[PDB]
């Protein structure tokens, strides 16, 4: 539930 | 950086039938969660993006059936069945699974049976006179297909340069399409030369249709 | 639902401005949100995010930290603050509600016009058929809007009544300032006998013309 995933 | 590159630039469709648009990325957008960013937004005329489907397939609220996303990886569509006026505009995908990118945009244009333009002409206004400018306009209205051409005559004369033609959008409401073509002079110009044409080219007719004025019988 | 963004307008290369999102209709702290950028000639672009409470930001790149995505979550308010503004950050800016790596929710969109070019309003000239011209049952008149900076301008027809068989030609720029037109079509028996007046708005010099169409 990241909700920006690129930011992982 | 990941580049998203859309198949066709423009998608003409008749209604009720569907239409295709691919999306391709440049890397997998497999994310190490698991997940596929990979979203369409659909822009109409006149407005923001909204958004259709999120995560490859999965339909937002108040999306109709008739839209599907489908792919995996690195290559995804887009499909339209029973196609409705109201979806013309620009279909876009985006990922998010690395930095944000958007696709370059797919149009989607209704076909409807070709329609010739309804012309008009108008002189330079008289306030317009006033300033020193003179700009003459022609409009051309509810044509199908896009494709057309205005020529401008000044006493016969081809006049190139000064010419402002804009297109509108699709009409949802009717499938066509309208253009404006300004031909702007000086005054001083304007005042030296009696005939003022604009001529409109577009296979709705094998003769282009002409539109005139004189100067003085205005 | 909803996301209003603040009005854009014009501002000098090297110059600073902020625009302001606000937001209504959910836990504004429950979600995510974000700044995206279309130009014509094309393309959207990514310009940053930002997390729940704002402990957490993303910016693309190029932007070198000149921009800055805030939230005032007592106020339900999204920023986005624009420093050292060159032409290639004129576009039209959205807010958007970002959830689970998309954009559920986007505002209208405002424009921003990086020039050194001087704030001009719009000239606003009749379009009707004159020069001798027989008319038929209906009578396509229209109004032309020229000379003005930046971008938009808003056309409506009697205050917007007038709305079914209306035209909005996009805008082209040529030397340096805007033009455009609008045409409307209203059966001949109807003019003059009923008025027909095109309203013109152009926020950015804070100027309406309202033109009464005669023959």
């Amino acid at each position: 539930e990241p909700q920006a995933p690129w930011m992982e | 950086d990941v580049v998203m590159t859309q198949t066709p630039l423009s998608l003409p469709v008749s209604l009720g039938d569907q239409a295709s648009i691919s999306c391709r990325s440049s890397q997998s957008l497999v994310h190490s969660n698991g997940n596929t960013y990979l979203h369409w937004y659909l822009q109409k005329p006149g407005q923001s993006p909204n958004l259709l489907i999120y995560k490859v397939s999965n339909r937002f609220s108040g999306v109709p059936d008739r839209f599907s996303g489908s792919g995996s990886g690195t290559d995804f569509t887009l499909k339209i069945s029973r196609v409705e006026a109201e979806d013309l505009g620009v279909y876009f995908c985006s990922q998010s699974t690395h930095v944000p990118t958007f696709g370059g945009g797919t149009k989607l244009e209704i076909k409807r049976a070709d329609a010739a333009p309804t012309v008009s002409i108008f002189p330079p206004s008289s306030e317009q006179l006033t300033s020193g400018g003179a700009s003459v306009v022609c409009f051309l209205n509810n044509f199908y297909p896009k494709d057309i051409n205005v020529k401008w005559k000044i006493d016969g004369s081809e006049r190139q340069n000064g010419v402002l033609n804009s297109w509108t959008d699709q009409d949802s409401k009717d499938s066509t399409y309208s253009m404006s073509s300004t031909l702007t002079l000086t005054k001083d110009e304007y005042e030296r030369h009696n005939s003022y044409t604009c001529e409109a080219t577009h296979k709705t007719s094998t003769s282009p249709i002409v539109k005139s004025f004189n100067r003085n019988e205005c | 639902v909803k996301l209003v963004e603040s009005e854009g307008g014009l501002v000098q290369p090297g110059s600073s401005m902020k625009l302001s999102c606000t937001a209504s209709g959910f836990t504004f702290s429950d979600y995510y949100m974000a700044w995206v950028r279309q130009v014509p000639e094309k393309g959207l672009e990514w310009v940053a995010n930002i997390n729940y409470d704002g402990s957490s930001t993303y910016y693309l790149d190029s932007l070198k930290g000149r921009f800055i995505i805030s939230r005032d979550i007592a106020k339900n308010i999204l920023y986005l603050q624009m420093s050292s503004l060159r032409c290639e950050d004129t576009a039209t800016y959205y807010c958007a509600r970002l959830t689970n790596g998309y954009l559920d929710v986007w505002g209208a969109g405002t424009t921003v016009t990086v020039s050194s070019a001087k704030t001009t309003p719009p000239s606003v000239y009749p379009l009707a058929p004159g020069c001798g011209d027989t008319t038929g049952s209906s009578v396509t008149l229209g109004c032309l809007v020229k000379g003005y900076f930046p971008e938009s301008v808003t056309v409506t027809w009697n205050s917007g009544s007038l709305s079914s068989s209306v035209h909005t030609f996009p805008a082209l720029l040529e030397s340096g300032l805007y033009t455009m037109s609008s045409s409307v079509t209203v059966p001949s028996s109807t003019w003059p006998s009923q008025t027909v007046t095109c309203s013109v708005a152009h926020p950015a010099s804070s100027t309406t013309v309202d033109k009464k169409l005669e023959p």
